[PDB]
DNA sequence: GACATGCCCGGGCATGTTTGCCTGGAGACTAGGGAGTAATCCCCTTGGCGGTTAAAACGCGGGGGACAGCGCGTACGTGCGTTTAAGCGGTGCTAGAGCTGTCTACGACCAATTGAGCGGCCTGCAGACCG
DNA sequence: CGGTCTGCAGGCCGCTCAATTGGTCGTAGACAGCTCTAGCACCGCTTAAACGCACGTACGCGCTGTCCCCCGCGTTTTAACCGCCAAGGGGATTACTCCCTAGTCTCCAGGCAAACATGCCCGGGCATGTC
């Protein structure tokens, strides 16, 4: 048999994920989520499907661009896992 | 009256004079607007698209299509730190991210 | 219908002088009017403050030419400047 | 949250994510971590987008009322109009 | 306090041919007295000697009088008494003939009287007609204004007009003239000035 | 001399309102100047926005009301909102 | 012709309703600017001036100082946290800074 | 002029610091922090100096260097506004 | 003989100069490292001394929230020192 | 009239740190109030609010209450009781509490009380004490003088001081400030002349 | 005190042709007396000798009489009685004949009289007239006057007149004539003073 | 009339370290009141305030009076009792409290007392002592001079010292001390004029 | 004759009211914007069934993360010595700020011509008929 | 099977509607020149705080070792998403009609600052007394 050592697929994972464009979340759950905030602020409210789209892609904008930093900050660590902390550092040192 | 020609025409410029005329006029950013003014902008906003469109039908070269898409203007725009400067607040629908790797997550 | 109006055809235009050969797709052609129109409005916000603050009334492309230079990176703005000049400067003799 | 809206962005999902941004290896509170940012996120821009609609009176939010909403917090959209 | 009524001001040099007159004295800053005709306005500092001639084309009969009464010259003030104010009505300055709250005294006159109107509360003051020598030609009286145009509670600043009545022994009207007062601390000076607004 | 309509008059009476024995130092006054001219601004741009994205010529208490909203944190919004309303409501009824 | 009314004093404002009102209607804001927008305005910009004035009154007590200076402006800014977003990104001249000290800098 | 950068001092990179609450310094912080300032200190001069050229004067006002910072995120309280 | 033990005088620093308000970039010098940048842009041109003073206080403000954040990066890296890499990685995360 | 005796004016800041203070205002035109430390003198309109602070370093037992006296400032017209002058003591503006011929009113107080002190003959006002507002470091009096220092009869142009003592329940000094006034119509003119004459 | 009348000043030559003449004196610093006929004025010192002269066209009957008596010049003054001041009405320097308080006297006449006018309060000094002496077309009276015209509470630097009148036996008028008297220390210095700036 | 006999004039500071002290006013031609130390003489206007400080070096008892007397300088005219001139006594300037006759009032004080000595026909006034408060080191009484030195019949240009006497209840002398004076309508003039003739 | 002593006029300061300039509000008239109603129909929401990837779960093993220890250097602290910044002052002129005058420019309107879309007509491709 | 003609789909020509262009007229914003003044620029001298450099010692940073758990990858199982389809109505959009608001123009009152008018005190000259 072989198989790869914990640390290898991920590595091809980052090469196959940066080339592609499309979506890496689901749809349906995504649309649930945005009408389930949304009525916080007022109910019975409707969408066009191209403003859930537009509210997909600004997510995953932020969040990619979000692990980038973190990647940074756990390399300045000399580590190589993320930590929720160097998420947070990012973010403060961001201004949020 | 005269046989009359088209202000771009004149400007040698492919962008529409007078819709950017009209533009100006409103959004509320001045009383008034001077002759030269949309001329000089049509210009601009032309170079700039000039430039963008021909490193994005470079990039779609480089994968062998003969029609840009979205994906080939973030390549573009970003291998060029001008443009990438310019539009540095800007998100590509489908424009996907660059192929970057950090040297010390790489196996030894 | 009602009318509407977008730079598809200029841009279709300008990708022939780059690349004869290359046509465009209409999800890219989006994101060249949102370009388009980014910046535009970025263009005509500054100078209008630059009216504003100099206290004239009208925009020339003297205001254009400085919020050029305040927008772009340098080697763009050189670029631009030169063309914008061109064509003010040939509509003049025209 | 209702039936666990929140817990719809799956783990595998967050994990493709964070790949884009070239991220090897995660530890495993990272999941919650995110979950928490991102409605952060979500919350501002709906705000903002329904205060748009309602102020035109609409009650369907259009693609300009998120691009509108998006782009004061520093962040341009292309694409979706605008 | 208010009167019930004005006193007439009208000029009325009347079967005697009544006028007054005036010393030519200089403009001299602090000028005890002075008049200027340009104005018909006499200028004075309180309580000294104001001359004030007497002119008659013919000699009244015996047992006429000399009286003197202030009125305010502007219109809204007219109904008001011309009295002294608070301070100069308290002070101990009366010449044993006078009564303390009256503006105009008349000087060296033993036979002088006062008169405080019952019915229109106005002051006056009286003194017999005496005809000149017989080598002048008009009769002149000395007054004295004991407050000045300025006094608050009294004058408070506004012009006055003193009106000069020629009467019988029974004080009916026999003649009748008036000129403007202002009692000043320098009547040469002020008296100047308000000749110089003449070409103003 | 020949220059911009300060605000300084009104700061100083606000203080009063507020802490009747204070005073304030020349450049705290500037500050607050600034500061005014500041959110005057931002609330008369978005306004400015809200009725061109709504092809509507004239801007009213909405607009700006909207704007306060889009601009200030919710509390602080709530209680401008407030104000805002009670001055309009009695200057139309008085 | 009856005797005026200052229009701020109409509202029970002291902020001037009729500059507003010139200022909204130029720098090319809008076209047209409707009667009770200044005076909303007016009320909105006064109710924050006054908190900011509230805050900086105490801090200037705390230093016991008669007198409001910038430093009490940017204790009041930074420690009230809706300014802080609202102003979040001002700098104030001779401001200083919170003292701020990180518990890991600590003697120990 | 010339090699003014050299001007920021030692000491007074540590005060800046010290305000911003740093403890302890490496020495090679001194090269690094004058090279951003300098770069910080340019693009906002750049600025400054555009406008004034766009109004055809020779001399900077604080009103120049007040909106080269703004467009920035940089609004500045105290010198006009 | 005495000494303070080092970092007791930094402790000490770091409140006095939080706790003030004044300049602390020497003024003179300062004056000529913005005449010597803009000369390279264009001779002879004349400042206002507000224009100066405005410049200098935007400069410190930029370098102290910078050293605020640089100290924040070391504290991730559970240093004490801020080092060249911490001021590059803080600069960085803000996109500069 | 006069006084048998003359008040004291000797500064006693006494077991509670007794001190006056007064506000910050400028030397505008229209200026109703201003006061001068340079010279420790107020300037004021007649009948203007006039604050003045009460600031100690503890607080004095209750029934404490604080007296305001105006004596002439020159030696030789110290015994002579200052009062309004005949017309101000005439005219009919007393607030109902206020006696007409006292210059120094207190408004606002309904507790405040206006001695002629059968002995002496001297004015004085009195008001309770009270501890400083939550928020303030000292208590503030508002005092209105009703004549202009130049009112003839009156002050007639002799300058005063104000003697501000604190006192228990049945009158005994706990400590005692002064100052100068001066009640005129351009409050900010006068105090620029007599500081710029400070360097005379 | 004041008179209840004026005595008449006109110039009266009456049937007679009466005039008054006067010394021709010098003007130095140790002169007694001395007439200005451009000032119609004597200089004289107190309680030296006088001489006025008379002048007649013709002789008047005998019990002709001729009387002095002083008025003040100034028409306010005219009704108080010209009389000594106080100092020199009780000092020691009567001569038998004129009483303490008169302020004109004659020398060297033992027919003098002095009145004291029960009517008018009047004090004037008589002697008859006498015709002229061999080689004298006039006749010469010595007058003494017994204060200066500076004298306080008496003439106060007021100027006089001295009436002279002849009169019959019941003291009717024949003729007057009148001339401004000045009782100085130094009359040569004064004269000369006053013709000089008769001049400037 | 002539006393019976000279009040001594010798300083004498007492058990209580009795001196008198004066203003530094200047020399301006009419300055109201000057003193000299050179010539230790007063110089002041008639009727007008003259301080004299009162200097102790401890303080007298309660009931401790002082006391104003006026002599003339010169020995031959020692014997004569120094009066108002007969002009200034008849007139009717008494204040309500002081006797016409006497040359030296005290102004202000209501508890002053005018003697005419039954045995030596000197007059004097009167007042009792009043301490400073603790932080002045003098207390100051304000005369007047009711005659000018020049006035003929009274002071007769001749100088005149002061004496003034602190006494206990009884009128035993206490302390005293003296100074001269010269009463006169320019006492700057003549304080300059008289310190110059002291190099001549 | 020289000096000593008092009053009036002139000069300056002290003390209050009137006149001039700028700003804001109130009233009246004209055109467009905003508001309301009726109608059309496209898009969004909701529901169904089937197919299939993606997600969820559990196990095993290895690398990374973490904690502790030791060595040497880089930094901090303090002393003595040196330099320049800050302070205050002096001198010279360029440019900023404001005003006045005149012209060319831009806004506005009407008329004409071309472009884009729609309707009608023509050409090519696919189908039917003739040689 | 090859050649010619008809209908449908795509392209071209004419008409309609809209946009752009051209030309004429009107009113002002911008450009130009001028003047006056303020601030900036440049230089000097003095006083002292800050900066520079050197020396000594220690706390920190860096590298290494050792231990354990958490994360990765694989295989199996279950759940939900995705795709295509169908139906119903609400809301958005378009067109048409009516009323109110804001803008523009003209006129009146109030608010803020400067100048003048008038009173009070001291000095100079002249007038008058003394030696």
């Amino acid at each position: 048999p072989h198989r790869y050592r914990p640390g290898t697929v991920a590595l091809r994972e980052i090469r196959r994920y940066q080339k592609s464009t499309e979506l890496l979340i689901r749809k349906l759950p995504f649309q649930r989520l945005v009408r389930e905030i949304a009525q916080d602020f007022k109910t019975d409210l409707r969408f066009q499907s191209s403003a859930v789209m537009a509210l997909q892609e600004a997510c995953e904008a932020y969040l990619v661009g979000l692990f980038e930093d973190t990647n940074l900050c756990a390399i300045h660590a000399k580590r190589v896992t993320i930590m929720p902390k160097d998420i947070q550092l990012a973010r403060r040192i961001r201004g949020e | 009256r005269a046989k009359a020609k088209t202000r771009s025409s004149r400007a040698g410029l492919q962008f529409p004079v007078g819709r950017v005329h009209r533009l100006l006029r409103k959004g509320n950013y001045s009383e008034r607007v001077g002759a030269g003014a949309p001329v000089y902008l049509a210009a601009v906003l032309e170079y700039l698209t000039a430039e963008i469109l021909e490193l994005a039908g470079n990039a779609a070269r480089d994968n062998k299509k003969t029609r840009i898409i979205p994906r080939h203007l973030q390549l573009a725009i970003r291998n060029d730190e001008e443009l990438n400067k310019l539009l540095g607040r800007v998100t590509i629908a489908q424009g996907g991210v660059l192929p970057n790797i950090q040297a010390v997550l790489l196996p030894k | 219908r009602s009318r509407k109006e977008s730079y598809s055809i200029y841009v279709y235009k300008v990708l022939k002088q780059v690349h004869p050969d290359t046509g465009i797709s209409s999800k890219a052609m989006g994101i060249m009017n949102s370009f388009v129109n980014d910046i535009f409005e970025r263009i005509a916000g500054e100078a209008s403050r630059l009216a504003h603050y100099n206290k004239r009334s009208t925009i020339t492309s003297r205001e254009i030419q400085t919020a050029v230079r305040l927008l772009l990176p340098g080697e763009l703005a050189k670029h631009a400047v030169s063309e914008g000049t061109k064509a003010v400067t040939k509509y003049t003799s025209a | 949250v209702l039936r666990d809206n929140i817990q719809g962005i799956t783990k595998p999902a967050i994990r493709r994510l964070a790949r884009r941004g070239g991220v090897k290896r995660i530890s495993g509170l990272i999941y919650e971590e995110t979950r928490g940012v991102l409605k952060v996120f979500l919350e501002n821009v709906i705000r903002d987008a329904v205060t748009y609609t309602e102020h035109a009176k609409r009650k369907t939010v259009t693609a300009m009322d998120v691009v509108y909403a998006l782009k004061r917090q520093g962040r341009t959209l292309y694409g979706f109009g605008g | 306090p208010l009167s019930s009524s004005v006193p007439s001001q009208k000029t009325y040099q009347g079967s005697y041919g009544f006028r007054l007159g005036f010393l030519h004295s200089g403009t001299a800053k602090s000028v005890t007295c002075t008049y200027s005709p340009a104005l018909n306005k006499m200028f004075c500092q309180l309580a000294k000697t104001c001359p004030v001639q007497l002119w008659v084309d013919s000699t009244p009969p015996p047992g006429t009088r000399v009286r003197a009464m202030a009125i305010y010259k502007q219109s809204q003030h007219m109904t008001e008494v011309v009295r002294r104010c608070p301070h100069h009505e308290r002070c101990s300055d009366s010449d044993g003939l006078a009564p303390p709250q009256h503006l105009i005294r008349v000087e060296g006159n033993l036979r002088v009287e006062y008169l405080d109107d019952r019915n229109t509360f106005r002051h006056s003051v009286v003194v017999p007609y005496e005809p000149p020598e017989v080598g002048s030609d008009c009769t002149t009286i000395h007054y004295n204004y004991m407050c000045n145009s300025s006094c608050m509670g009294g004058m408070n600043r506004r012009p006055i007009l003193t009106i000069i009545t020629l009467e019988d022994s029974s004080g009916n009207l026999l003649g009748r003239n008036s000129f403007e007062v202002r009692v000043c601390a320098c009547p040469g000076r002020d008296r100047r000035t308000e000749e110089e607004n003449l070409r103003k």
